[PDB]
RNA sequence: GAUGUCGGCUCAUCACAUCCUGGGGCUGAAGUAGGUCCCAAGGGUGAUGCUGUUCGCCAUUUAAAGUGGUACGCGAGCUGGGUUUAGAACGUCGUGAGACAGUUCGGUCCCUAUCUGCCGUGGGCGCUGGAGAACUGAGGGGGGCUGCUCCUAGUACGAGAGGACCGGAGUGGACGCAUCACUGGUGUUCGGGUUGUCAUGCCAAUGGCACUGCCCGGUAGCUAAAUGCGGAAGAGAUAAGUGCUGAAAGCAUCUAAGCACGAAACUUGCCCCGAGAUGAGUUCUCCCUGACCCUUUAAGGGUCCUGAAGGAACGUUGAAGACGACGACGUUGAUAGGCCGGGUGUGUAAGCGCAGCGAUGCGUUGAGCUAACCGGUACUAAUGAACCGUGAGGCUUAAC
RNA sequence: AAUUCCUUGUCGGGUAAGUUCCGACCUGCACGAAUGGCGUAAUGAUGGCCAGGCUGUCUCCACCCGAGACUCAGUGAAAUU
RNA sequence: CACAGGUGGUCAGGUAGAGAAUACCAAGGCGCUUGAGAGAACUCGGGUGAAGGAACUAGGCAAAAUGGUGCCGUAACUUC
RNA sequence: AGGACCGAACCGACUAAUGUUGAAAAAUUAGCGGAUGACUUGUGGCUGGGGGUGAAAGGCCAAUCAAACCGGGAGAUAGCU
């Protein structure tokens, strides 16, 4: 239920070596903005695939 | 002797007219296109590669499709082996049809079995569950105990426990094949297989007979 | 599921006569004793009836020598030979299991006209 | 399917009204008794002048249950209770010499041939 | 297991899905574009879409059923009067779902939802 | 400066001094049966009445109901009846307070797992240019039980009762595995009835809530109680045991040379995993053959041009799945929703007419609706990018 | 017998199966008449037994519905060493 | 502790209902200071189940079952 | 009429699960007992530590009872760790 030793800094990062986080890298840009965005997102400004959407 | 490869179409019955209503499984043989022949001198041992069913031209890679061009066939869904015995040759190109099994009655399936997910000790290795009542506390499908003592001092290895279940290749031996249709490209055999419908079916002679 | 549809169309009767749950009906199925096969009648109240293509069937229950008797014919058996509608029953339900508790009196069905 | 505590009718006329499966025989760890199968009971309820008394043990054969029987076609034949036959403890043969309510095709085994006679249907 | 089991439960019982679809149906109906998380949208497709086909003819009986799918005569209203005239020759898919980002304070995936017509 | 006691439960594993099944010698072994001893652990070896009980004794099974080890296996798995706190009484003892392996009644069982151990599921690297597949099998695991009937055959035997060896064949029980044709269960996600109350202005018609209010049915999925299948045949080497030829030790003698056999053990054969099998293997196929500069010079590093096979990401998703992973699909498209047609389930919708004083009936009408099912259909969503991964792959000998 | 150790005494009843119960015998290790004896209508969240009904307690579990657990964003402990 | 615990009195609307029981509502007052997904084992609290039916367990623990009013009828025993 | 009966409030507390670093240093949920009485509740007062008070349990006396708490003697003593 509780640990018997107290665990070393090592196997602290031995464990956080998947905690890792993963950049999106891979930013989409819109044909008629010009703008980038999130592929399959609305733009910022409400543009979708060259088409202006929500305004 | 070599089998053929098909996919599980679904169940249904066949009367006989004396009265007497046979499960069987409908099992689609389309044409089984040798690929490849491996022979002892190159490969080490004798068998042949065949492919069935279609693929999308843009879902095969030129990997893949060099090695089709090669044989001269089509693309396939798939790749599989069967090992020859001493008897039969085959050539690349050639295509084998479910007349094969004219007059073979007895046949051996294999498939991969519906996905159980991660399953309890209950359901994966029929553990009996422990009272419902009389006082159990928090304990009614858990698997109890699972070793002795200081004496082994661990759990031994191979002890039934959760786990996954389900999704494995399994094999069922020794099925009546009730009836083969050429025209048709159908099998049907006695009994239940392994797998969900339009999975991959492995049919091969019976083995024990 | 189009060939297991034609290969389950290939073995269905032609000659089922329409009928609905509360009618009556008359079964004749084939007996094999030995070496003679003979027709048995069985009739009854239809109580159920799945209707499933190939694997239709249907639930009579008969009330035989004392204590109550059901059994579910397999439409398309060629073990049924024949089935005939002796009564038209009226009743709301599809599924009759309320007759199992209901005996004598408490167990008629009107007619359905 | 009868096991052991399960009450039965009794479909003949040796004199026992109501008796109780006291063991499913015929393999070890053998569950539920069908249509044909032997079991062993004890006599719960008799008439004042049978030829059983309360409380003996002896064999039976079960003949009705409402669980059923299946056929070849894939029907079955349900029943609306559980009956059975008393049967000599040694000779495995009817004590009665009436036979109650139908009975069904499976006892046909040249051993339940007196069964098969004296009932009333199938 | 699940296998071809269909239907979101979104962690709720079911009467409140029942209310919570109502609601949002009709909330689609009044605004044609709404905001909502992207799994509530493709779930309200599956709500909406029935009664614009149910609208598409109109009758005394059609009219009650989409009240009471929608106890709001407003929205049967406009659904028989403007949206089923609207895509009378639309054979199905009446709405879009555009992905917009996620909420800020769970970070949520939200989505628009909003009927292909909007009078453009 | 704490190693929880007994019994049950759930889960076990091993030993052999083997209970059953298998092999064999001796019999005071005719057969049927045995007895006794030897070999042999592959699988199997009851659920109930009383008692807290292990046990015991019963009453019925069974092929048989093995015996021990494992902290008298197992309470960070469970129970707590017993024993062993504090209340009370009885029999007994003591003047008494109190006592009693005498009895009786009632009497708080905490533990969110770090590490090892195990069951699952993934990443990172290596594997020596990368990639897509398909493989092999070196090892691991799993299974490995038995009844009854019939034929041989009333044959052999006995003297008669009774009744074989050896061969088979067919159906069971327990047990495992796949599946859902059937038969059933569940199905709050599909229809119908019905009660109270509150609304929709109201009537009708609906909805909300009362455990899905209570219910009657039921699609898919899942299931078992449903149904299919399977534990081998055969080999090889053997155990107990039996022999053949054959000296030592003219004879003899299964053993010494030499030659044969022989069991559910063993090793295979049936099934699964599997090259991190660092000892990292194999075949087929796909793709890249531009410069320049600087030096420690070395299997060196940059720069510019180039980025290929492929892979990932993102998105539509799944009889895949905790999460990864896995599988199909992205417009060259049926991958999901909707939509169309059907199926199916419920059982003759609303509205209106008619009859009846009315409740109600009837008809239009088997009508209306119908989750996940089937067959379709681009109507909606699957967007060009981009990202990663390169520019011909070390050395040495030997062949050609 | 809330007492009898022996003892699961014995016999009878109840079950197919009864160290429990109920009724006997006295063979009271070690009941006994206001530290009361013996009965007793009714009564007790009292103690022991047998019936019926009723059911997933069990044979033996199977599905459905929620709340967690799983994952994501925000916040963020403990025993222990 | 912005703690599912405790805390004297007063008022008491409608429809069903004997009722200040209980179901639904009125006036009013609230949705409980983390949410969004997936829809594993296992846990918790419920619903339903084929044949059986206490065989479970130390023991019917737990579950299920009965329930209301009028009316008819009711056993031993008794301290009436 | 009744230390009557059923049953809300109210006052209690037999059982089960859950909770056990709890929502809580004894609760929650489902049942359960009484409920015109030897009933319950409010606001004051009164009894004090070898003392009170007790329909009895070595109960209770400010989450403390084979002898409350606070301060002094007092750095009691401890062949013991």
């Amino acid at each position: 239920a509780v640990q018997q030793n107290k665990p070393t800094r090592s196997k602290r990062g031995m464990r956080r070596s998947h905690d890792a986080l993963t950049a999106v890298t891979s930013l989409s840009v819109d044909k008629t903005s010009g703008e980038k965005h999130l592929r399959h997102h609305i733009t910022a400004d409400g543009y979708y695939r060259g088409r202006k959407v929500i305004a | 002797m070599i089998g053929l490869v098909g996919k599980k179409v679904g169940m249904t019955r066949i009367f006989t007219e004396d009265g007497v209503s046979i499960p069987v499984t409908v099992i689609e043989v389309e044409a089984n296109r040798v690929t490849q022949v491996k022979d002892l001198a190159n490969d080490g041992y004798r068998a042949i590669q065949v492919t069935t069913g279609a693929k999308k031209a843009n879902r095969v890679t030129k990997p893949e499709a060099g090695h089709f061009a090669k044989a001269g066939v089509e693309a396939g869904r798939g790749l599989w082996e069967f090992r020859l015995a001493e008897g039969e040759e085959f050539t690349v190109g050639q295509s084998i049809s479910v007349e094969l099994f004219a007059d073979v009655k007895k046949v051996d399936v294999t498939g991969t079995s519906k996905g159980k997910g991660f399953a309890g000790t209950v359901k994966r290795w029929n553990f009996r569950t422990q009272d419902a009542t009389h006082g159990n506390s928090l304990s009614h499908r858990v698997p109890g105990s699972i070793g002795q003592n200081q004496t082994p001092g661990k759990v031994f290895k191979g002890k039934k426990m959760a786990g996954q279940m389900g999704n494995e290749r399994v094999t069922v031996q020794s099925l009546d094949v009730v009836r083969v249709d050429a025209e048709r490209n159908l099998l049907l055999v006695k009994g239940a297989v392994p797998g969900a419908t339009g999975s991959d079916l492995i049919v091969k002679p019976a083995v024990k007979a | 599921s189009n060939i297991i549809k034609q290969l389950e169309q290939e073995q269905m009767k032609q000659d089922v006569p329409s009928f609905r749950p509360g009618d009556t009906v008359e079964v004749k199925v084939w007996v094999v004793e030995g070496s003679k096969k003979r027709l048995q009648a069985f009739e009854g109240v239809v109580i159920a009836i799945r209707n499933r293509g190939l694997h239709s069937a249907f639930t009579v229950r008969k009330i035989s020598n004392g204590e109550g008797v059901e059994r579910v014919f397999q439409t398309h058996s060629p073990v049924v030979d024949s089935i005939s509608v002796k009564r038209r029953g009226a009743v709301r339900k599809a599924k009759l299991y309320y007759l199992r508790e209901r005996t004598g009196k408490a167990a008629r069905i009107k007619e359905r006209l | 399917m009868i096991q052991e505590q399960t009450m039965l009718n009794v479909a003949d006329n040796s004199g026992a009204r109501r008796v109780m499966c006291i063991k499913v025989l015929g393999g070890s760890h053998r569950r539920y008794a069908g249509v044909g199968d032997i079991i062993k009971i004890t006599i719960k309820e008799a008439i004042p002048r049978g030829k059983v008394k309360k409380g003996d043990v002896l064999k039976a054969v079960v003949v009705r249950t409402k669980k059923g029987v299946r056929r070849p076609d894939g029907s079955v034949i349900r029943f609306d209770g559980n009956a059975c036959v008393l049967l000599n403890n040694n000779s495995e043969q009817p004590i009665g010499t009436r036979i109650f309510g139908p009975v069904t095709r499976e006892l046909r085994s040249e051993k339940f041939m007196k069964i098969i006679s004296l009932a009333p249907e199938v | 297991m699940r296998h071809r089991k269909s239907g979101r439960q979104l962690n709720r019982n079911s009467s409140h899905r029942q209310a919570m679809f109502r609601n949002m149906a009709g909330s689609l109906v009044r605004h044609e574009i709404i905001k909502t998380t992207l799994p509530k949208a493709k779930e309200l497709r599956r709500v909406v879409e029935p009664l614009i086909t149910l609208a598409k003819t109109d009758s005394v009986a059609n009219r009650r059923l989409a009240f009471a799918r929608t106890r709001d005569n407003e929205i049967v209203a406009k659904l028989f009067n403007e949206l089923g005239p609207r895509f009378a020759s639309r054979a199905g898919g009446y709405t879009r779902i555009l992905k917009c980002g996620f909420r800020a304070g769970d970070n949520a995936p939200m989505a628009y939802i909003e009927l292909v017509d909007r009078s453009e």
